[PDB]
C-alpha cells in the first residue's frame, strides 16, 4: 500500500517477473509431478463386490 | 551513483549464475536418465515397466 516505493522499485528491472515466472514454474511442477506420480493409467478400475 | 550500478549489475549477475547452476543440474540429472535409458533399452532387453 505506497506509491513512491513502487516508483523507486520499477527502476530495478525485472525481478519481480523473474520471481513471478521462477514461482509459477514451481507451481506448475508440482502439479506435473503429482499427475506423473499417481495419473499413469488412462482407466479407472473398480473392484467387484 | 556508479556504486549503485554496480553492485544492481553485479547482483544480476549472480542471479544469473545461480539460475543457470539450477537449470544445469535439472539438465544432469535428465542427461543421467538419458543415459541410463540408453544403456538399458538401446544396449540390450529391459525388464522394468514402463
Amino acid at each position: 500500500d505506497s506509491t513512491e516505493c513502487s516508483n523507486l522499485l520499477l527502476q530495478y528491472g525485472s525481478f519481480c517477473t523473474q520471481l513471478n515466472r521462477a514461482l509459477t514454474g514451481i507451481a506448475v511442477e508440482q502439479d506435473k509431478n503429482t499427475q506423473e506420480v499417481f495419473a499413469q493409467v488412462k482407466q479407472i478400475y473398480k473392484t467387484p463386490p | 551513483q556508479i556504486d549503485r550500478l554496480i553492485t544492481g549489475r553485479l547482483q544480476s549477475l549472480q542471479t544469473y549464475v545461480t539460475q543457470q547452476l539450477i537449470r544445469a543440474a535439472e539438465i544432469r540429472a535428465s542427461a543421467n536418465l538419458a543415459a541410463t535409458k540408453m544403456s538399458e533399452c538401446v544396449l540390450g532387453q529391459s525388464k522394468r515397466v514402463d
